[PDB]
């Protein structure tokens, strides 16, 4: 940068999709419990279909 | 059946019957007949001995073992394919398919000319003397005791040497113990319920365990995960 000799970084650029300095609560995180419940209930459904 | 068929000799039943002063004219000779009658009338398959014995078919006919009472399966020796009941009315009669069989006496009528067939049959467990050998299950023993007592009391009632109330009580008790004995020998054990469970739950139904010797009937049905 022009005025600050100490401003430098690496080629790596990115972002965390977080809320207020926390770890990111992703979309998959907030859909995962429902997917697990779906899998368990469909397990019951399949075992019912077998019997 | 939950319990095991431990064998004991026939006069174990005469130990118990002869406790009754009115049954003291009973004999081993009478116990044999009534025991065989009870065995047949109950028709429990756990009381018989499972045997397998190969025979030759000369021409649509084969000689049957001496001790055979009932056949579980017949199959071809070389292939292992089981045979079914013969519905054909002119089996080996010519004019001018799959194999099957039919058994009447000492002779088994198959639809095949010259092959060896394996017969899995049930017989009676015998004693060192050539006599029937009974389970020592006290439910079975009590039910056989009550059967013989009921028959003896029925004769004595036909004479008029027993009260009708006494025979009515004997018939009631024998009936209850007969039902209980039927349920004792037939209700599956834990291993037999695992086999029944593995027969019951199939996502892909298995409908060809007759072809095998029902070997895979209680095998669990695994589905791969995708």
């Amino acid at each position: 940068r022009l005025n600050n000799p100490s401003r430098c970084h690496f080629g790596i650029v990115g972002s965390i999709y977080n809320l207020n300095d926390s770890r990111p609560f992703s979309l998959v995180d907030m859909m995962k419990p429902y997917n697990y419940l779906y899998d368990a209930i469909h397990d019951r459904l399949n075992k019912a279909i077998a019997s | 059946m939950v319990n095991n068929i431990n064998w004991v000799k026939l006069p174990v039943i005469l130990d118990r019957l002869l406790r009754h002063p009115l049954l003291t004219d009973l004999n081993l000779e009478t116990a044999i007949q009534y025991t065989l009658d009870f065995i047949s009338a109950m028709g429990l398959p756990n009381v018989y001995v499972d045997k397998i014995e190969t025979i030759d078919i000369k021409e649509y006919r084969g000689e049957l073992p001496c001790d055979l009472i009932s056949i579980n399966q017949v199959r071809l020796h070389k292939n292992g394919i089981a045979l079914r009941a013969m519905t054909d009315n002119f089996n080996a009669y010519p004019t001018h398919g799959e194999p099957s069989f039919k058994t009447q006496g000492r002779v088994i009528f198959t639809s095949i000319k010259h092959e060896k067939v394996d017969i899995s049959y049930k017989a009676i467990m015998l004693d060192d003397e050539g006599l029937p050998l009974i389970p020592d299950n006290p439910i079975f023993l009590k039910t056989l005791e009550l059967y013989i007592k009921k028959e003896w009391f029925t004769i004595l009632f036909d004479m008029g040497k027993i009260s009708p109330a006494v025979l009515n009580n004997t018939q009631q008790e024998y009936a209850f113990k007969a039902g209980q004995c039927n349920n004792e020998f037939v209700i599956p054990s834990v291993s037999e319920m695992e086999a029944i469970t593995n027969m019951w739950n199939q996502l892909i139904p298995r409908v060809t365990e007759f072809r095998r010797g029902f070997k895979n009937l209680g095998d669990k049905e695994y589905i791969r995960v995708h």
